[PDB]
């Protein structure tokens, strides 16, 4: 799970939503570019 | 039964208790071609009974304080009763180690041999081990003066 | 799961306020084809953290977590970094994101108001916790585990737990040589002191006054390599845990080997102090050829020990670490000598999963551990496990060489599971000893050699043991007749049974007539029939298809959820079949599968039926060829109606018996001839099912159920003309009232539902155009007497 | 059962001939005397590769 070294990784990226779906994205080991596209995607909604 | 090569170096293998994994690999191939060599010298360059040199063997231990063991080699042998192979291995006789340390009386037949034997017997333990613990010390002794890494 | 996009990208979508647009479900689909099991990273991470920390308005906490993440050694955190730099590059992409969360987090805000360092503590924690973790892998099983005792006896290794005020410099020196000298043995110095290691530490040293600042200076040099190797001791002690495991015993006890070398230096060193002539500037000289390293064996025993590193942890660290150790070309070696001779401890049940097909898994070191999964239960059951969880893969255990052929060894780990579930547990002949070198691809390579021989001998011990030519050549017989002696019996004694209603069928009768038609033919060449049977279901096949078919189409409560009991226990669709091939013996028939090969006998038996009603019918229509049919008005009608219903049943059939047929069986028989290993027979299968069922054409809810309305309309036409028959030869009520030569009209009503089918099957060649549905339209289309109408009517939309 | 019964005996007489002979080597001694290999031949080149393998075995202990 590591719901919070997930917790300590967005406090590390310091920003302004545990946004650990990602994460289980990661755990598939999903590609970058596909998730960029998906980060643009969902930031226009 | 195989190839000549591939029983050469089988045995070769066999003989090899094989740096880099690559001189592994050439050790073996050396072993190999060098087996290959002696066997082609032997085929380009190319007798006592067999009962007669089992004899002979069992007369050179008995007369060399193996007669039990004299004796049962021709217990073997007479159950063996492969002749080129008994060849071979007398060939290699002797190229292991040799062996330096392994209905009543009549009232006259008390010896001092025996007792001279297992005094002889106690006498050699000691010394061995002894000697083992002599051997050790040197090896350490021989380590103190060392770097250590290495 | 496989549909976990559903739980996290769709939640994606609407959580993230993000319901415009694509959301996060195109999304799921993006990354859904880019989600691999193992990870190819290879990118310029130096490169990404540079880019971060340069966009990184507050780069302080940016660069120290680009540090601390690793010192845990998590899972993958190059992605995460670099996601973090390439987000900060858009701020479009950035400012949308921040509509979508920041607007929640208000509303959720809203929501919310209205209603020190102890090596003993530390290490005891990590000690009692791993032994639980240990227990419970252990599920039920002891431990080789260090003792209570093993704990006790503080400093149980012996660990390390002068007068100077005006000594000439020679003399201190001599001194500071004699204190350093202690505590390189872990002893106290003459002059001056040292705290215990302030947890994760050596010695904390507390310099004496007395000592010069030049020799302060020159002595800092030695106290590095001193709390690195009294951390080392700890370090080691720390490996030597059972919780550590065996394979970290074995990395401790290759340091201990080694360690030797460090007191084999410390005496060699005091050689010349007991001879007293060595010096400060000679035992740096001597210290530099080694103290590097001792901090350089500190290092990967701390980089085990801050990652924890249990399973292929340390052994990914190790390697990295290994390929990372040129430089010092020393440490490039002996770390790769460590590696392999510890993969041995981890490769030797590497060797045991994938040499002896049986993996051990005392501490679970295999990645491919033999999880609990009985196979019995796979072919009764709808959902099974055992033929992919008989051996469970941790995925989070892996070496770093052996997670690239993990997933290759993954399935080289399950044909040996499954060479050991199939009784006939062995070694591949293979055993190339697994250990750890520098050719990677040599891991592989005789990997390779060794997952062949494995899917050899499982397609070896297929076509021995299980053995599934019979079990196909005698279910030919099942299911599809293949033989009209085959299901003959069967049609001529399930015919009571059937008259009694599924509520009025009787058990016991039913398995007699079993019973007696499994001897009733000499068909029983096939050896295979007890692991066949009978069986029924609580509804029709149409009642659980057409649910499926309008799966929450039309009917998701109306039919689908509507349980049969709402209707009557009928005999003939509540039927069904049996059969079941052991755990190893071919449990693949789960009641999914076992279902989807079942259910072809139904519909295939309920058409077959409805032929035997047909020509049982014009059988007993033999006398009306002896007089003119003319005046058989309530009986000669009959004979147009049938027809135009041959053409819709019987007719119907054809199709089924050769297009449909002929291909699904020699694809599922070209198929299994190219089958070598359990997928490709599963492959074989899977066509022979799939593929048949679509020349079936039992998937279409709104089709299927215009071609079971035109069956039924076939059937009630039959029954309405067996109790006209009854009431008509009897006569020589509601048989009466079925048909008065109103059957001209349920003939006319069955020609109307031909002709609805027909429009079906030319809609399925029309939107789908097909072959089937081209043969379909053919047939209908056999001469215009009936056709050319059809087509008018076709062009009447 | 009988080959390896011979063999086993054999190499009893060997042990008593001390000459640390392997059971894989006389087993390939049985192959090859039954292929037409002169045991001299055989014992010559064994007698040649022990030494060869001896070498080898002191330069890979002074190469470690």
């Amino acid at each position: 799970a590591e719901e919070t070294e997930l917790f300590e990784l967005a406090q590390a990226a310091g920003g302004a939503e545990v946004f650990k779906i990602l994460v289980d994205l990661l755990k598939l080991n999903v590609a970058p570019l596909a998730v960029f596209q998906m980060l643009k995607s969902m930031c226009a909604g | 039964m195989a190839s000549v090569p591939q029983l050469l170096d089988d045995l070769c293998e066999a003989l090899l208790p094989a740096q880099r994994r690559g001189s592994r690999k050439r050790a073996k191939q050396s072993l190999k071609k060098v087996a290959y060599n002696a066997l082609f010298t032997n085929l380009f360059q190319d007798r006592l009974p067999v009962k007669n040199r089992i004899l002979m063997l069992s007369f050179d231990l008995r007369v060399g304080g193996l007669a039990a063991e004299a004796d049962r080699l021709e217990e073997l042998v007479e159950g063996l009763e492969l002749g080129s192979v008994l060849d071979l291995l007398v060939q290699l006789a002797g190229s292991g180690p040799p062996r330096v340390l392994q209905n009543v009386r009549y009232g006259g037949y008390d010896c001092c041999h025996l007792s001279g034997i297992e005094a002889d017997v106690r006498s050699i333990i000691s010394g061995e081990e002894e000697l083992c613990r002599d051997l050790i010390r040197k090896t350490l002794q021989v380590m103190e003066a060392a770097p250590g890494t290495g | 799961s496989e549909f976990r996009i559903h739980h996290d990208v769709n939640e994606l979508l609407s959580l993230l306020r993000v319901h415009g647009g694509d959301g996060a479900e195109v999304y799921i689909d993006l990354l859904q084809k880019n989600r691999t099991p193992y990870v190819t990273t290879t990118v310029s991470a130096h490169s990404a953290k540079v880019k971060i920390a340069e966009f990184s308005r507050t780069p302080e906490d940016f660069l120290k977590k680009y540090d601390e993440l690793k010192s845990k050694n998590t899972r993958n955190l190059d992605p995460l970094v670099y996601l973090l730099s390439k987000l900060m590059e858009d701020r479009e992409t950035l400012q949308y994101l921040q509509q979508n969360a920041k607007e929640r987090a208000e509303l959720a805000a809203s929501a919310a108001a209205s209603s020190g360092p102890t090596w003993q503590q530390s290490l005891e924690l990590t000690r009692k916790m791993l032994r639980d973790k240990q227990s419970k892998k252990n599920s039920g099983q002891r431990l080789p585990v260090l003792p209570a005792w093993v704990y006790e006896r503080p400093a149980l290794l012996g660990d390390f737990l002068v007068p100077i005020g005006s000594l000439p410099l020679a003399s201190q020196e001599a001194a500071v040589v004699e204190d350093l000298l202690y505590v390189l043995v872990g002893v106290d110095g003459r002059y001056i002191s040292a705290q215990p290691l302030t947890g994760r530490q050596g010695r904390t040293f507390l310099v004496d006054p007395n000592l010069d600042l030049s020799i302060r200076e020159l002595v800092s040099r030695i106290l590095p390599v001193a709390a690195s190797y009294s951390t080392v001791t700890r370090f080691i002690e720390e490996k030597s845990s059972f919780e550590y495991g065996q394979v970290n015993h074995a990395l401790a006890a290759a340091m201990r080997t080694l360690v030797k070398e460090y007191l084999v230096l410390v005496t060699q060193l005091e050689q010349l102090q007991r001879q007293g002539l060595l010096s400060l500037q000679k035992l740096w000289f001597y210290i530099q050829p080694a103290m590097r390293s001792l901090d350089i064996l500190a290092s990967l025993a701390t980089s085990v020990d801050k990652g924890e590193c249990i399973g292929g942890a340390t052994l990914s660290l190790l390697h990295d670490r290994s390929f990372s150790y040129t430089g010092d070309s020393q440490a490039q070696e002996l770390c790769l000598h460590l590696t392999k001779a510890a993969s041995t401890p981890y490769f030797e049940i590497l060797e045991k999963w994938i040499y002896r097909g049986i993996i051990d898994d005392p501490y679970s070191e295999f990645m491919v551990e033999e999880h609990e999964l009985r196979k019995e239960k796979i072919q009764e059951d709808y959902n099974d496990k055992y033929w992919d969880q008989r051996y469970t893969v941790v995925q989070r255990q892996i070496p770093s060489f052996l997670q690239k052929m993990a997933g290759k060894v993954l399935s080289t780990g399950k044909y040996l599971n499954v060479v050991r579930e199939c009784g006939h547990d062995v070694t591949c002949p293979v055993a190339k000893e697994v250990v750890y070198t520098l050719k990677e691809r040599a891991y592989v390579e005789q990997i390779e050699k060794a997952f062949s021989y494995a899917s050899k001998v499982l397609l070896d011990f297929l076509m021995g043991e299980k053995e599934l030519l019979a079990h196909l050549r005698s279910i030919k017989r099942y299911f599809l007749m293949d033989q009209g002696d085959f299901f003959v019996h069967f049609m001529d004694l399930t015919e009571e049974e059937l008259k009694k209603p599924v509520d009025d069928i009787t058990p016991t009768r039913l398995e007699a007539l079993l019973e007696l038609a499994l001897r009733m033919s000499t068909a029983n060449t096939d050896p295979f029939k007890d692991d066949l049977k009978i069986d029924l279901m609580p509804h029709d096949l149409i009642t659980q298809l057409l649910r499926v078919l309008a799966i929450e189409t039309q009917q998701e409560k109306a039919m689908v959820h509507a349980d049969p009991t709402e209707l009557t226990l009928s005999g003939l669709e509540a039927f069904s079949f049996d059969y079941v091939v052991t755990w190893p013996l071919s449990l693949i028939i789960n009641r999914k599968a076992l279902t989807r090969y079942q259910m072809l006998f139904r519909h295939m038996f309920y058409c077959k039926h409805v032929e035997r009603q047909l020509c049982s019918v014009w059988i007993s229509n033999k006398a009306a060829k002896r007089f003119s049919l003319h005046s058989a008005k309530w009986f000669a009608g009959a004979f147009t109606l049938r027809q135009r219903m041959l053409n819709f049943v019987q007719n119907i059939q054809s199709y089924m018996m050769f297009e449909v047929m002929e291909p699904t069986w020699h694809v599922l028989e070209q198929n299994l001839r190219s089958a070598s290993n359990i997928d490709d027979v599963l492959g074989h299968h899977a066509s022979f099912l799939d593929n048949c069922l679509k020349d079936c054409m039992l998937t279409n809810p709104e089709l299927l159920r215009v071609f079971s309305k035109l069956m039924s309309v076939c059937v009630m036409f039959t029954n309405c003309l067996q109790r006209f028959t009854q009431s008509m030869k009897l006569d020589s009520p509601q048989l009466a009232s079925s048909f008065e030569a109103t059957i001209t009209k349920f003939d006319k009503n069955f020609s109307a539902h031909l002709l609805d089918l027909l429009a079906r099957l030319s809609i399925y060649s029309t939107s789908d155009c097909e072959h089937g549905m081209a043969s379909v339209i053919s047939r209908l289309d056999f001469n215009g007497f009936y056709t050319e109408r059809l087509e008018r009517l076709s062009a009447e939309r | 059962n009988a080959v390896r019964e011979t063999m086993d005996v054999l190499l009893e007489i060997s042990r008593i001939l001390n000459t640390g002979l392997d059971m894989e080597t006389l087993s390939i001694c049985v192959r090859l005397c039954e292929q037409g290999i002169n045991p001299e031949a055989l014992s010559s080149v064994i007698k040649e590769l022990r030494k060869a393998t001896e070498a080898l075995k002191a330069a890979e202990n002074m190469t470690s």
